């Protein structure tokens, strides 16, 4: 009957682990890198793309970078084609939230839901579980910029610079040696633009494998505008900072 | 020893046997003994009950159905308690419906094909308890032999059980005699509890061991025990 | 791999067959029944000085006329106490009178055997069966004291006096020579602290034992440690008087 | 159906007339209409007799139920707010339901609820249900004292079934008293109100319109 | 009679690389070749034919389908396997934005509503990838002429031209060098027929290389006059005469 | 009795040369009490204006449904709604609740940023979509309207003359109904800046 | 009916309630509460149908605790009074409709502001200086108009509100028994036992 | 559906999936539980490994269930706040039909009855979490602490430990802790509960966490500086 | 536009004795103003002791009465035939009268027996579902015409000791078996005379320790 042919993706190891949520781990590693820097008035979210090939039209593409409100972007490192079933099921929630009590959702309410869905499958279902790890990068007037990182465990924790993708250590490694308290917007995305440059695979960094998107609240009147670059803002922030 | 087709019920082996429904068939013959035979105007069941130890008391063996059949299990007690419970509502979707006694007949091969929807499936085990069913309706007299398998065949008298071959042995002789007793229920008790010690490996029978029900052209089903069948040992 | 459902080659249900062994793995309840009560003792085996003593519970009230112990797998027997409250009270609802013990007990093995994998729209409402083994001591008018067990075979006796658990093989080789059908309701209970002794791998002491009888004029009454140790004083006597 | 209940000093008295009508007719005399949902509840039958017959048999399950469970006494709080989510859920399907929870634990001292089929759940001092209601207040609002003997609540009680026994047309037929202490209810006995008029109209004089 | 299958047929193998999808993307490599240009002005896809035998007819066949009037799409891989996903591709394209907002979708829009479909083809229970790739060249009104690729994951990409199928790493090769920012679509007919030529080793007659343009509007097709408003279908599969005529361009 | 006229209100709007207008009450009344003077009945997605009249519940009902479709209408295309997809919306939404539908007449008014044309359309109850390029009214007073607006109008207005022509038309409908009174707010919708007046009228 | 009446001050919401509850011919309760303490700066009063009531704010007060609990924080009112205008709006769609009408007087401690919400049982909030509902909202509409100021003191409010009631003895048919008065301002919630 | 017998016994008489369950809980992080006189301590170890990580928005591993149960855990923190999501719905459940808030040892039996009814039904996995459920009964002072565990068997203690190198800490509090007299006060309980976990932890003030529950809905925590203060003390206390 | 609801009139008596009781009914059943049959028993012998009569819309009485018949069945399979007391029986009708309750059943029952102590009982029931437990008890059309007679004749109501001068209640006795047949055989030759939907027949079960025994009467045939 059905149970031959049955993997069985929900047991525990004989060691109390779950190898198919270790696996799911291991496949983020090979996807691009996304990092996302902390300052005091803004937040940067900055993504290297796998693909770099010149026929692909990469100054349109947004497959790293999206929109959950206007007050909620997340970055992307794992199946792109999964993420994008999350990504719905998130601006869902986000809007509902905002229907029901007239107020913008708070960042803790959307990553909180986002990670019970991922945990869902290795509770019950026997489905493979998701092969997605965001970074949230938000603003909410509670706590004012955050930052959060969900794997497929369903686990979350804040952070105040983070990066997922390949070499996941290594980044985080040069980051911890530079990032200070004192940060501004400006300072953030010379430490960003760098960091990704010192890790990339190709020694060459150029401006159309780059993918860049920030939260500042130089936007007027205590607001905050989201501004995902385009292709013509990024090459001239890579010749400003010295990258080339 | 425990073959490569012995997983669920859908499949067969290369010889063309079903294993899971015969190994159901071996839950019939680690139970306890019992002997039903019938005449033309009574059916008997003569069952050897089973203690587990000394402290212990005994475990029921015949299960009243109606007023006018009962049925005698050898085998899971779980298993005959979910059968036993579908005959008594489909007796008296009968009695309701139609205002007739269900005829025993019928009643086997309703209890049949209730056995048999679970050995197509996957999943479900097959039913572990070998029934006798006696009873008494416009026909006459009736007694039903109910394998797991789910064939039910109608016979003069049979036995169940641990070594019910030293019984059958008794009724296959007898058989010429107790046929023709009509008319005379004690007589034909009698030669029920000849043959169910035949089987016996000396446990010897007891008064508290023993359990006995006769149905007829004029009595109700009836258990005797105790007391009761202290005349009959 | 097997089902579930599958039989062995002799004719048993895997599962149902295994789930026997889990209750011998689990700590010792006694029960002796006499024609004034039954006792119910059990040895609570507390597993650290820090864990309090007296939360553990395995004695448990069904209903005035109806009490139950435990061995085995304790917290799937949360489930079979709760199944058994119910019937218990639903069936004094539905008809102005108390269940007799035997119905009730029947009630509950009915409810055991409910594991499959699922067909139709068929409740099955287990993977395995229930892991734990029932002393259901109660009383009617009808038939007086009795004593059941119910294993998750889904077969019960009628008992005299059933020891289950660690200790079941030495401690009812002492109560089939012991019993007999004149004891009193105290008599038993210094019958089950001493059996409840030979059997125990700690200390005897009020902390970590407890009786329990059931009596017609006051209902199911468990004893407060207080009144345990008077009794566990009282065994030390009996045996130097000799 | 007159049904009263009333706090004072020493717990409630629960007093109910007894006749049930159906129209002109008078189906029966002796309607015990107290139920006891247990050994320290007390709930009184008035409107509709099967709806409060029935769910408050039932009540007494999810009382007996719920003292397993936990191992104590349910507050009367808890017992009366179990049988407004009964009667929520069924309403406008056409149930009356009339009654007062009457209970009286250590925490709470005593205490009256009264549930109603609209879904109201009120607690009280003082209630009075049923066609006669007006009858029975007007004594005992004018004799009411929080401090009061055991003889003369019992007596205060008695005398509010016999008032609107007399000028109201359904109620009649006898009057039962309860006592709830501490302990659980006791009852207190009944009273034909045809051998209790007499009685009543000797010893303090009330009653002049009849003559009798 | 029941369907017990609700576990995942895909699993993580334990390097990562879900297995199934693996597989799926080699059935895509073993198709027939098939590649798309971007102009400034049009979208050119084609494809070659490939014959059971000499009896078969090969007009019946459609292996370059429309989805909407202005959004057409072509594949590698199983043919059975695209044929139900036409399909389902029409219905979600009308259901959830046809009836809704009256316009026919952005081509943006329509290609999410497909990548759903594939990606779903794994993490439900009980079945496998489906064995295709598409490309899908449309036009929308508010960023003009686009080309896409969705792949059997379900990953899509704007591409400016590419190729999928046996002769896709030989394709791609020469479209990187010969592609412009300035190109015609009459151009890029041109550059389309020439490196399938290369790739098609059978008989390359007119009839058996299909190729359809995503150009620019038919007053002729729309079927009606009258409505200066709406404007006909801009895509349109040319005959095989007029695919005869570029040939002889050659 | 009607649905319409338990709570009042009225909306129209007009077009002019490269501008729309679009003015409305303030009055919220439950019949003959009058409960505040503050209830706006127009609301604004990007560059499209929705004007709804009926009863109040369902004003604050669609006002919240369509804030829905927009925001996720806007993230998924990456451009906002423009208005000749946004009037078959409204029309599509209404139309699903078929059996018992909001009791409401929507006025759709906005500037089509690509093509420069003002444009304008009136719904009502089911879902039936008037095309008008002159003017649109809806409400209780909805007689009224239409007899001021077909005087006064006259086609290609410029934005400063189109102002006095929509307040005269509103102010003097009002006036003359029960059920319509306090305040008012004329838009005048320019093809870069939108200019919001309060206006000066009886409060009777 | 009942009477639930509404004013808003400097830096109070005051609200009033009638201590009647009448059940056909009798008056059953002259001390009854008709408010629930939804949040320590949030109070909700009601009133309408018999029996409806009670169930649909003890339903409305559940989850607004839950939320707290779980995200450790207060909603404030502007939130609330949203929440609650969705639930009355699926019941009238649904098989059986409340009728219930609320006020919803809070403390908004983000903006230092008092805020007081009028929700009839159709679905229809609106933001007020003073509310009311009912037969009772006729009879005091018109001294508001005249007497109020928006920079009242907390203590010259109650002096209005005595004066308002004062109007209601007088002219109402039905009996209400005097009022409970409660102030949310920005200490919590004390309730003033004078009249 | 998905229904398969993912618990079934072993010949042996364990289930495999419990046994395997309870391991999970092992190499969780340690969280620490003693009762004082009138006070519940609940103290946590935080994996401060982590560098550049904001602790102010971070989820803590004491949750509040309702103003006077607090629930500390160890085991898989994905699958704890499972238990959380449940156990805020039931507090506020039992409030709402019986009235009164729930006492501790009931909102265990449904914390604890959750953990049992996924041992039984057919397509889920076991959870990987223990808890340490905590806090005062409404109108009285006794403390009261349980601890559940993924058999579903619940019991109190009058300390515990659960976690990793649970039994270096549960025989410091063998030795330290007299059953008979709790640490005096509330502030020689705090002093009792850091120094057990100071062993295990091998210091670093910053990786401890300390939650006081008192009676009467008093839920604090003691903040970095004070926990520092304590530890400095300890450590200069046992220093000298 | 169909109305479920019939009426078949027709009586029913419980009379409880000290060690007895009575149930009897008159068996002419009709439907308007045509007589459909002499003879239609309504009175059943259910086993156990128990008679039970539905008595009013026969089509709805049949029907209880075979539901209460199959409860007793299923009593004796699960509780090892112990013997449903008429104390028992009446909580559980309760229970199939109230399980309709949005069409309900609409007949009124009488149920009579020896409870434990061994004292007649009678139970009468609402049709909605309540049900009380009596000293005597009419029911059916012609109850009102029955009752007073017998509060007169058994509890001695309204009645005073000679020369008291109403001071003194009369002293009530017990009823012999013997004498409360001929009360009931009286009430009914009254009943015939002026209602016109008695006569045909009686029929009178009496229950006593021993068993049910069966007393056919005629009546009028007008």
């Amino acid at each position: 009957g059905s149970r031959r042919y049955d993997s069985r993706t929900t047991i525990f190891s004989p060691e109390g682990r779950l190898y198919q949520v270790e696996y799911a781990l291991e496949s983020i590693s090979h996807a691009g890198t996304a990092i996302g820097i902390m300052a005091s008035d803004g937040i940067v979210l900055a993504a290297e793309r796998k693909v770099t090939s010149t026929l692909l039209e990469q100054d349109t593409s947004t497959e790293k970078l999206y929109k959950l409100n206007d007050k909620i972007a997340v970055a992307v490192a794992g199946l792109t084609a999964d993420a994008e079933i999350l990504i719905n099921t998130a601006r869902i929630h986000a809007q509902n939230y905002l229907k029901t009590y007239n107020e913008d959702i708070p960042v803790e309410i959307l990553v909180r839901r986002l990670s019970d869905i991922k945990q869902g499958y290795t509770q019950h279902g026997g489905l493979r579980p998701f092969g997605v790890s965001f970074i949230y990068a938000g603003y909410d007037d509670r706590y004012g910029y955050q930052l959060y990182t969900s794997n497929p465990s369903g686990n979350y924790t804040g952070w105040k610079a983070i990066s997922v993708g390949a070499n996941t250590s290594a980044a985080q490694t040069l980051l911890q040696m530079d990032y200070k308290d004192d940060m501004k917007v400006d300072d953030a995305i010379e430490l960003a633009l760098k960091t990704l440059s010192k890790t990339t695979d190709s020694s060459a960094l150029t401006y159309d494998r780059l993918e860049f998107a920030t939260i500042r609240k130089g936007a007027n009147d205590g607001e905050v505008y989201q501004k995902i670059f385009k292709p013509q803002e990024i090459k001239d922030i890579l010749v400003k900072t010295g990258i080339t | 020893f425990r073959n490569n087709y012995d997983g669920d019920t859908v499949t067969f082996s290369p010889t063309g046997r079903l294993f899971q429904v015969e190994y159901a068939l071996e839950a019939i013959k680690q139970g306890s003994v019992t002997v039903g035979l019938r005449s033309n105007t009574h059916a008997v069941l003569v069952a050897l009950k089973r203690n587990a130890d000394e402290l212990s008391s005994y475990q029921k063996k015949i299960i009243k159905c109606d007023e006018h059949m009962g049925l005698s299990l050898a085998g899971l007690a779980p298993d005959a308690r979910v059968l036993s419970n579908y005959l008594r509502q489909q007796c008296n979707y009968s009695s309701l419906v139609f205002n007739r006694k269900l005829a025993v007949e019928r009643a086997g091969h309703l209890l049949c094909d209730k056995a048999q929807k679970n050995t197509q499936s996957y999943g479900g085990r097959p039913y572990g308890v070998g029934l006798l069913i006696i009873g008494y309706d416009k026909s006459g007299a009736h007694l039903l032999e109910f394998q797991p398998s789910g064939n039910v065949t109608e016979l003069y008298g049979t036995a169940i059980g641990a070594r019910s071959q030293g019984a059958k042995t008794y009724l296959e002789r007898t058989l010429d005699t107790f046929i023709k007793i009509d008319g005379n229920p004690d007589e034909l008790i009698k030669a029920g509890v000849e043959a169910i010690s035949q089987s016996l490996r000396d446990e010897s029978l007891t008064v508290d061991n023993l359990s006995i029900a006769i149905v007829g052209k004029d009595t109700p089903f009836t258990i005797y025990d105790g007391e009761a069948v202290a005349k009959y040992i | 791999d097997r089902g579930v459902s599958t039989f062995s080659p002799e004719g048993r249900l895997f599962q149902v067959e295994y789930s026997l062994e889990a209750i011998k793995l689990g700590s010792t309840a006694i029960g002796i029944a006499t024609k004034e009560g039954v006792v119910l003792g059990v040895e609570k085996r507390a597993t650290s000085p820090l864990l309090e003593s007296d939360s553990i519970e395995k004695i448990v009230e069904i209903d005035r006329h109806i009490g139950c112990a435990m061995s085995g797998l304790t917290a799937d027997a949360r489930s079979m106490i709760e199944h058994a409250r119910t019937a218990a009270v639903t069936h004094n609802l539905y008809y102005d009178e108390d269940i007799n013990v035997e119905s009730l007990t029947q009630s509950v093995c009915d409810l055991a055997l409910r594991f499959g994998e699922g067909a139709s729209g068929e409740e099955r409402l287990m993977s395995r069966p229930f892991g734990v083994a029932l002393l259901i001591a109660g009383h009617d008018a009808d038939d007086g004291y009795q004593l059941f067990h119910a294993e998750p075979s889904g077969t019960f006796y009628r008992y005299n006096a059933k020891a289950i658990g660690s200790g079941s093989e030495g401690a009812q080789a002492e109560l089939l020579n012991e019993w007999h059908s004149s004891l009193t309701l105290k008599e038993a209970e210094l019958l089950v602290l001493k059996i409840l002794k030979q059997v125990m791998e700690e200390k005897l002491d009020e902390n970590n034992a407890q009786l329990s009888c059931i009596t017609k004029q006051d209902g199911f009454k468990i004893y407060d440690n207080e009144k345990t140790a008077e009794l566990i004083k009282e065994l030390k006597e009996k045996e130097a008087a000799e | 159906t007159t049904t009263l209940a009333f706090r004072f000093q020493g717990g409630i008295i629960v007093a109910v007339d007894s006749r049930a009508t159906a129209g002109n007719w008078v189906a029966s005399q002796t309607v015990k209409k107290v139920i006891e949902i247990n050994p320290f509840l007390l709930g009184t039958m008035a409107g509709g007799a099967a709806d409060c017959q029935f769910w408050e048999t039932w009540l007494g399950s999810q009382c007996r139920l719920h003292e397993l469970r936990e191992k104590e006494r349910i507050s009367v709080a808890a017992a009366s707010k179990i049988l407004s989510n009964l009667v929520y859920q069924y309403k406008g399907a056409g149930l009356s339901m009339g009654t007062m929870i009457c209970g009286y634990t250590r925490k709470e001292g005593p205490t009256i609820y009264y549930v109603d089929s609209d879904g109201t759940r009120l607690k009280g001092d003082i209630f009075c249900v049923g066609s006669g209601q007006t009858f029975a207040y007007g004594v005992l609002d004018s004799n009411y004292k929080w401090d009061l003997s055991v003889e003369d609540a019992l007596y205060l009680g008695k005398r509010s079934i016999l008032a609107a026994a007399h000028r109201d047309a359904y109620s009649g037929g006898s009057v039962n008293l309860y006592h709830v202490t501490e302990d659980g209810w006791i009852y207190h006995g009944n009273h034909d109100v045809g051998e209790l008029f007499w009685k009543v109209k000797e010893e303090e004089g009330s009653f002049n319109n009849v003559i009798g | 009679m029941t369907d017990r299958y609700s576990f995942s047929l895909t699993t993580f193998s334990p390097s990562g690389k879900l297995g199934q999808i693996d597989y799926a993307l080699t059935a895509v490599k073993q198709g027939v070749t098939s590649l798309g240009i971007k102009a400034t002005n049009g979208v050119v896809i084609a494809t070659e034919k490939k014959s059971s035998s000499p009896l078969a007819m090969s007009e019946t066949l459609s292996k370059v389908s429309l989805l909407t009037p202005d959004i057409g799409a072509v594949y590698s891989g199983m043919g059975p396997d695209y044929r139900v996903l036409v399909d389902k591709s029409r219905k979600v394209a009308h259901t959830s934005y046809k009836r809704i907002y009256g316009e026919y979708p952005p081509t943006k829009l329509l290609v999410s509503e497909v990548a759903k479909i594939m990606q779903e083809a794994t993490q439900s229970g009980g079945v496998r990838p489906f064995g295709v790739s598409l490309l899908i060249a449309g036009h929308d009104e508010f960023n003009g002429f686009s080309l896409y690729q969705v792949d059997p994951s379900g990953s899509y990409f704007p591409w400016k031209a590419t190729a999928i199928g046996k002769g896709s790493v030989a394709a791609k090769t020469f479209l990187e060098k010969r592609w412009n920012d300035e190109l015609e679509l009459e151009d890029a007919i041109h550059i389309a027929l020439l490196t399938l030529k290369e790739s098609v080793e059978g008989e390359f007659n007119g009839d058996t290389i299909e190729l359809a343009i995503i150009g620019d509007e038919n007053p002729d097709l729309l079927g009606y006059t009258g409505i200066p408003t709406d404007k006909g279908p801009r895509f349109r599969k040319l005959t095989s005469q007029e695919i005869n005529d570029r040939l002889e361009a050659l | 009795s009607d649905p319409s006229s338990i709570n009042g209100g009225i909306v129209v709007a007009m077009t002019g040369k490269d501008c729309v207008a679009i003015a409305c009450d303030l009055r919220l009344g439950s019949q003959s009490l009058g409960v505040s003077n503050k209830f706006e009945k127009i609301f604004h997605y990007g560059h499209v204006f929705l004007g709804i009249t009926g009863l109040a519940t369902d004003v604050t009902t669609l006002n919240e449904m369509f804030r829905y479709k927009t925001n996720l209408y806007k993230l998924k295309e990456e451009r906002a709604i423009e208005p000749e997809t946004f009037t078959q919306l409204v029309s599509s939404s209404l139309y699903e609740r078929r059996f018992g539908p909001y009791f409401v007449g929507p006025v759709v008014a906005g500037i089509n940023s690509k093509s420069g044309k003002p444009f304008i359309a009136g719904f009502d109850l089911i879902g039936c979509i008037d095309e008008a390029k002159d003017f649109i009214v809806s409400g209780t007073a909805s007689d009224q309207l239409f007899g001021m607006c077909e005087s006064l109008y006259e086609p290609n207005l410029e934005p400063e003359d189109l102002f006095e022509t929509i307040s005269q038309a509103l102010l003097n409908a009002a006036d003359r109904d029960a059920l319509s009174g306090w305040g008012a707010v004329v838009y005048i919708i320019k093809k870069d800046e939108v200019v919001k007046r309060y206006l000066k009228m009886r409060q009777d | 009916m009942d009477i639930i009446l509404g004013i808003r001050v400097q830096d109070s919401v005051i609200l009033a309630s009638s201590k009647a509850v009448t059940r056909g011919i009798s008056v059953l309760k002259d001390s009854d509460d008709k408010t629930r303490q939804l949040s320590p700066h949030t109070l909700m009063s009601f009133a309408g149908e018999a029996g409806d009531t009670v169930q649909f704010a003890e339903y409305i007060q559940a989850n607004i605790q839950l939320y707290s609990i779980r995200e450790d924080y207060e909603l404030s009112p502007q939130a609330v009074s949203s929440f609650v205008r969705q639930e009355l709006a699926k019941s009238i769609r649904s098989r059986r409709p409340y009728q219930v009408n609320v006020l919803i007087g809070g403390y908004d401690k983000k903006k230092n502001k008092p805020e007081l919400y009028q929700i009839d049982y159709l679905g229809t909030k609106v933001e007020l200086p003073y509310g009311a509902h009912g037969y009772s909202g006729f009879y005091t509409f018109s001294l508001l108009d005249h007497h109020y100021r928006p920079d009242m003191t907390t203590e010259e409010g109650l002096d209005l509100l005595k004066l308002c009631v004062q109007e209601l003895e007088k002219r109402m048919p039905m009996d209400f028994k005097g009022v409970i008065v409660k102030i949310v301002d920005k200490d919590g919630i004390r309730q003033v036992d004078d009249f | 559906g998905y229904d398969r017998a993912l618990s079934i016994f072993s010949p042996d008489g364990h289930i495999f999936q419990v046994e395997y369950a309870l391991e999970a809980v092992k190499r969780g992080t340690c969280a620490v539980g003693v009762k004082g006189k009138n006070c519940v301590v609940l103290g946590c170890e935080r994996r401060s490994t982590l560098k550049l990580q904001d602790t102010r928005i971070t989820p803590s591993k004491v949750s509040k269930i309702d103003s006077h149960v607090v629930l500390s855990f160890s085991g898989l923190n994905a699958d704890s706040r499972i238990l959380i999501e449940k156990a805020r719905v039931e507090a506020q459940s039992h409030r709402l039909t019986l009235e009164d808030p729930v006492t501790v040892e009931y909102l265990t039996r449904y914390v604890a009855g959750v953990q049992q009814r996924y041992t039984q039904s057919g397509g889920v996995r076991p959870f990987g979490v223990s808890t340490l459920i905590a806090g005062f009964d409404p109108r009285d002072d006794e403390p009261k602490l349980y601890q559940t565990e993924p058999s579903g068997i619940y019991s109190s203690w009058s300390a515990q430990t659960i976690g990793r190198n649970s039994k270096t800490v549960r025989e410091f509090l063998e030795k330290n802790y007299d059953r008979k007299e709790p640490p005096a006060t509330v502030e020689e309980c705090v002093k009792l509960t850091v120094r057990s976990l100071l062993e295990v932890v091998q210091t670093g003030a910053k990786n401890i966490e300390i939650t006081v529950v008192k009676p009467d809905s008093d839920i604090v925590a003691l903040s970095s500086e004070e926990i520092n203060q304590y530890v400095t003390q300890i450590e200069q206390e046992k220093q000298e | 536009q169909f109305n479920p609801y019939g009426d078949n009139g027709g009586t029913i008596l419980g009379i409880a004795g000290e060690d007895f009781a009575v149930l009897a009914g008159d068996t002419r059943n009709i439907t308007d103003y045509s007589i459909n049959s002499r003879y239609e028993p309504k009175v059943f012998d259910c086993g156990d002791n128990i008679v039970m009569s539905a008595n009013g819309f026969a089509a709805d009485g049949d029907a209880l009465v075979k539901r209460f018949k199959n409860s007793v069945k299923w009593y004796h399979f699960d509780h090892n035939d112990k013997k449903l007391s008429i104390n028992s029986a009446a909580r559980n009708i309760q229970h199939l009268l109230y399980g309709k309750r949005f069409f309900p059943y609409y007949v009124h029952t009488i149920i009579a027996g020896l409870d434990e102590d061994g004292k007649g009982a009678v139970y009468s029931f609402d049709p909605v579902g309540s049900y009380e437990r009596e000293q005597c008890r009419a029911g059916g059309a012609a109850a009102s015409l029955i009752m007073p007679f017998l509060d007169n004749q058994v509890n001695f109501k309204n009645q005073y000791e000679p020369g008291t001068n109403g001071k003194v209640k009369k002293p009530l006795k017990y009823l012999s078996v013997e004498e409360v047949i001929k009360l009931v055989r009286d009430s009914f030759t009254s009943a015939t005379e002026r209602h016109i939907q008695v006569g045909d027949g009686l029929e009178i079960l009496i229950v006593t320790k021993d068993g049910v025994r069966k007393e056919f009467y005629e009546l009028k045939r007008d």
